[PDB]
């Protein structure tokens, strides 16, 4: 379930 | 607070094959982009999610759109490459290619569109409240008016000849939202008949 | 010159089968409402034709969305009757017509869009410049450019408390194009399976 | 060819 965009937005 | 100049700064941060290529590449640049959007990564999570799924094709055209108005009858990719209507043409998908370059790319070039007014453009359509599932559309209609505030009061500032240039550019969002119908559609036949490699991030962005 | 004032004058002027009945009605009134707004009749017939033909299922949706701010969870329809979404639902169309509740009629209803500004975005729907075909897509966009100058001017005046009403009235447009759309490929699929009465210029707006 | 709509705008 979009895990690229997840793992891309809740990295700072 | 919605500041022109912070929507700027994060501007600035076969040929189906290579044109899915180049889109694949810039999915991980679009959610750099947004992060650096006043506001946007304030918003929960599952919100972010919901506004790039919602959003993220529309906001892909704009961005080659405006990069391709010193290409004559062609788009810059993100890759580097041209891609001119006629190689888009045999490949089959020269009518929705004809639509960005008439509709969009050649307006934007028309009217020499900035890339402060590239960016707020890019920003209302990313803070899109009619998304579905938001947790609070309020809030993101809220940041939307904020952003067109901002870019009205900026092309009244740089452009004061020009009265309708704000309502100009607000107009090319139907254009932008038809194209990109379409887009996508291509886009899925692609992935369903297969024939055509799709990279993992924009293979996700296919998924329900 | 493009007054408010005519635009207003040009205003005042199965469930799916019933629905189908009242776009057939319609279609008629809305020829008589593009020769009332300003102008219009003294386009070449070829593209007044044109203009009709690639807007008139988003000018006709704009329409009675807004009819319908005063009903609850549907639509009034041109004949006179309600369609509640549990019908809609019950046909299956909910979906689409869910959209047009949630993106457009509640959204006139919020902010008590007024005749004046429904007649004023109908009419830039109506000189749609990108339209293919025009003989003179600059005399379109001209016009399309007097209205909302003359939108922008009422809306200041009338809401003055409101500084961004008048880009929140241009930006139901990309709903609407998005809208109009998916309608139209529902229709189509509709006349393809031929279990649907269309009459005669509902028909025709379907022709090539 | 758009017979229906021709007919409605010409008319005055
Ligand atoms: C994937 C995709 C496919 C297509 C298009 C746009 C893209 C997208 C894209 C995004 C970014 C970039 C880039 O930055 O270089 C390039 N392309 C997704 C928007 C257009 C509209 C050109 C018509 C033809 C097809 C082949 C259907
Ligand atoms: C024909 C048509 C079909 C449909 C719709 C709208 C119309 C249109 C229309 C136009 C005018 C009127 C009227 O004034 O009463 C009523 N309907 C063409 C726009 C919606 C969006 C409701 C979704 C469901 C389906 C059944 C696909």
């Amino acid at each position: 379930k979009h895990k690229i965009l997840h793992r891309l937005l809740q990295d700072s | 607070d919605m500041p022109v100049e912070k929507i700027l700064e994060a501007e600035l941060a076969d040929p189906v094959t290579n044109i899915c290529q180049a889109a694949d590449k810039q999915l991980f640049t679009l959610v750099e982009w947004a992060k650096r959007i006043p506001h946007f990564s304030e918003l929960p999570l599952d919100d972010q999610v919901i506004l790039l799924r919602a959003g993220w094709n529309e906001l892909l055209i704009a961005s080659f759109s405006h990069e391709s108005i010193a290409v004559k009858d062609g788009i810059l990719l993100a890759t580097g490459l041209h891609v001119h209507r006629n190689s888009a043409h045999s490949a089959g998908v020269g009518a929705i290619f004809d639509r960005v370059l008439t509709e969009l790319v050649s307006k934007m070039r028309d009217m020499q569109m900035d890339k402060t007014e590239l960016g707020c453009l890019r920003a209302i359509v990313l803070f899109n409240p009619d998304s579905k599932g938001l947790s609070n559309p309020a809030e993101v209609e809220a940041l939307r008016e904020k952003v067109y505030a901002s870019l009205e009061a900026y092309c009244k500032h740089k452009y004061p000849e020009q009265p309708g240039r704000f309502a100009k550019l607000l107009l090319r969002l139907p254009a932008l939202r038809s194209i990109g119908l379409k887009q996508l559609e291509h886009l899925f036949f692609f992935k369903l008949i297969g024939d055509t490699p799709i990279d993992t991030f924009l293979m996700e962005m296919l998924e329900a």
